[PDB]
């Protein structure tokens, strides 16, 4: 009988893989763009004293286009407890749907499957994927993932594509910082109880709803804890040209007169957005 | 100057938690304020309080207690812009509407919030009233608020408070800010306390009022309005019982067999006339007292719902409960010392008679210089 | 929550030379 204002909720978001992808804004729900397939060969090293030439072979210029998909839902009330309550269901619920939008959108742009959802770059599976070699232990051939791989993966990006960041679940970065060499020493941060360099300088943006290969941080791997080869660990791409996220209209909430039967006041919300993968040559995937 | 160390840190240690953007009013108060605009007497009181303050005329002027020879009218041009803005706030709204919205929110919740758009040099460009129900604010670490949160998701304009804002070389801010004028209460808690609005102590009587009016509606339609409950006997040969019914029926205004006696041969029928008082449906005696109390809690003479009571209504609840807090709140942070916002008392139509008489009698006084004879009844110099 | 293990990466060095 002494109700407080304490509102312990204890629910988490992810990070946001939105400020990486190239942003474009469109008004209509159907946009179209051109693509340069290949310039083609024009002109050979012809001989001398030859009053002639060769037409070569012209290039190719395709014309692509993509739609925008919508995202909507419904939530209603009973209008009786809404008048006697000591709290505000509306402002809690309006925040409760937009909370569902941000996490559904970012996840859909990653793992989207074809119809009525933007095809994510994971399921698209046109990013060249690199898999790592397994290791030996007591004759067993368990799969593993060493720091020698991570340096090899990041540096193998073509330099002429530009600078490229990387994305990974924080549990693998904890797996990186906690490695030990032969005798007893850590590979990174020798003797300071923690290794935490400025991520922005090593071009490593971190997230928490990626496939997370080390299952619940319980799959390091010496015996039956092998990484279960065939799992996503990290990705790396020139995101400002490898994937685009389109935006048309932010969320709206409109009362639905009709359907509200004088007991159950029913609100309606929706939004329009979308995404598509650009040239998926800038961008590679690491796996166990 | 500012010590930055107030004794209001008692509440941030446990009683509150930093950086949370708590709401300023409980939802129960918001819904209570909502239906109070629909209740007959409550809405009548709210609009009455609102219209009265909305009638007063604004102006900026020199303050009487000007011991600050270093006048805070820093530019004397910001004052002209401040004069302009007091008469013409943000487009699609005039100063009258602003005063009305401010006092209404001050009556329902005991709070006032606003927003300014000072250009770059203390020249305030526009003013906006702020919806108090859905306003959230965030406190600092020591004792007070830093910024105000307005809206759940899209609008997140953390408008900083007046205490922390980019100030000029003189002290005036340069960027936007908000006011959050608060009505004090018990146990201090300058910003961490419960609101103080008349709606706190009128909950029971408005419940009584609505309950009795509900009894009025149900008992209005539902009780038979007929008289002459006529009943026959058990030997009446149905076939003339209608004939008897037609005889008594055929006397309606005009009647045909009208205004004449009803003669029945044998078989005495018995009629009894139903009173149907129906004159105490709304419970007049236990109703006006409920009307009187929720009117008294709002500070209005019952006579208003004679001229002496109007004058009392003006100079006992209107002026020093809606005018002096709003004026002093603006005068606190809208201009420097020596100059402040003033409203002309002689703009009140009911106070003209009293101001006229006090001026006449003081004219008769002689052991008093001319300048003090002025300031005692307005008229600075 | 049930007690979960905290298996950390082992003494990992080699990928190209088995021990005799």
């Amino acid at each position: 009988p002494q109700v407080l204002a304490l509102e312990v909720d204890c629910n988490i978001e992810c990070a946001s893989l939105l400020d990486l992808y190239g942003q474009i804004e469109v008004s209509r729900s159907t946009f179209t763009y051109m693509k340069i397939a290949d310039y083609g060969q024009l002109g050979e090293y012809t001989c001398d004293a030859k009053c002639d030439a060769e037409f070569g072979e012209p290039g190719n210029i395709r014309h692509l286009e993509g739609k925008t998909y919508d995202y909507r839902g419904v939530f209603c009330f009973n209008r009786k407890n809404l008048q006697e309550a000591n709290y505000d269901f509306l402002s809690f619920m309006i925040g409760a749907a937009q909370r569902s939008h941000r996490i559904n959108r970012n996840q859909a742009l990653m793992i989207g499957k074809g119809v009525n959802e933007p095809k994510g770059w994971l399921t698209e599976n046109c990013f060249p994927v690199f898999q790592t070699l397994p290791v030996d232990v007591n004759g067993t051939s368990t799969p593993a993932f060493l720091a020698q791989d991570w340096r090899r993966f990041v540096t193998s990006f073509p330099a002429e594509y530009g600078e490229a960041r990387s994305v990974m679940h924080q549990n693998v970065f904890g797996y990186l910082a906690a490695m030990v060499d032969a005798n007893g020493r850590f590979l990174f941060g020798d003797g300071d109880l923690t290794f935490t360099p400025d991520l922005v300088r090593e071009r490593i943006r971190i997230s928490n709803c990626l496939p997370d290969p080390t299952e619940g941080n319980t799959k390091g791997g010496t015996g039956q804890d092998a990484f279960a080869a065939g799992s996503f660990v990290a990705a790396q791409a020139a995101w400002k040209t490898a994937f685009y996220a389109v935006e048309k209209r932010p969320m709206f909430f409109e009362q639905y007169e009709g359907g509200s039967s004088a007991w159950c006041v029913k609100y309606q919300f929706g939004a329009e957005d979308g995404g598509f993968v650009g040239c998926c040559e800038h961008g590679r995937i690491l796996q166990i | 100057p500012a010590p930055s160390a107030n004794p209001a840190k008692i509440f941030i240690r446990r009683f509150f938690s930093a950086g949370v953007a708590k709401n300023v009013v409980s939802y129960s108060n918001v819904m209570a304020a909502q239906r109070a605009m629909e209740h007959p007497v409550a809405f009548r009181c709210l609009d009455k309080l609102g219209l009265t303050v909305q009638s007063v005329k604004w102006d900026v002027g020199k303050d009487p207690q000007n011991t600050q020879v270093g006048d805070g009218g820093m530019s004397a041009s910001q004052r002209k812009a401040l004069q302009q803005i007091l008469q013409r706030p943000n487009p699609t709204m005039s100063g009258a509407q602003l005063r009305y919205s401010a006092a209404l929110s001050w009556a329902c919740f005991g709070r006032m919030a606003f927003k300014v758009s000072v250009m770059s040099d203390g020249s305030v460009n526009a003013i906006w009233p702020l919806g108090i129900p859905f306003l959230k604010q965030k406190f600092d670490r020591y004792g007070d608020v830093e910024s105000f949160q307005y809206g759940d998701e899209a609008g997140k304009e953390t408008i900083p408070s007046f205490t922390k804002v980019e100030k000029n070389d003189k002290g005036r801010p340069i960027k936007n800010y908000a006011f959050m004028i608060v009505k004090p209460s018990i146990n201090g808690a300058m910003n961490f306390d419960v609101q103080n609005t008349p709606l706190q102590a009128i909950g029971v009587p408005v419940a009584l009022y609505d309950a009795l009016m509900a009894r009025a509606i149900d008992s209005a339609d539902g009780t038979p309005n007929s008289k002459w409950l006529v009943t026959a006997s058990r030997d009446l040969d149905d076939g003339q019982a209608k004939e008897v019914k037609e005889g008594i029926e055929e006397t309606k205004p005009g009647g045909d067999n009208g205004g004449e006696i009803i003669f029945i041969a044998g078989t005495d029928v018995k009629v009894q006339e139903m009173k149907n008082d129906l004159s105490d449906i709304h419970s007049k005696v236990p109703l006006d007292d409920q009307a009187r109390t929720i009117a008294g809690n709002f500070g209005i003479p019952i006579a208003l719902l004679y001229d002496e009571s109007r004058k009392a209504f003006f100079e006992d609840t209107i002026e020093p409960g809606y005018l002096t807090p709003l004026e002093d709140g603006f005068s606190m942070f809208l201009c420097g010392a020596g100059y402040r916002v003033i409203f002309d008392r002689d703009s009140i139509p009911a106070l003209r008679k009293s101001r006229a008489d006090i001026a006449a009698t003081y004219d008769k006084v002689t052991f008093i210089t001319e300048e003090e004879k002025r300031e005692v009844t307005g008229w600075p110099a | 929550a049930a007690p979960s293990r905290l298996v950390q990466p082992g003494c990992f060095i080699c990928r190209g030379v088995a021990v005799s």
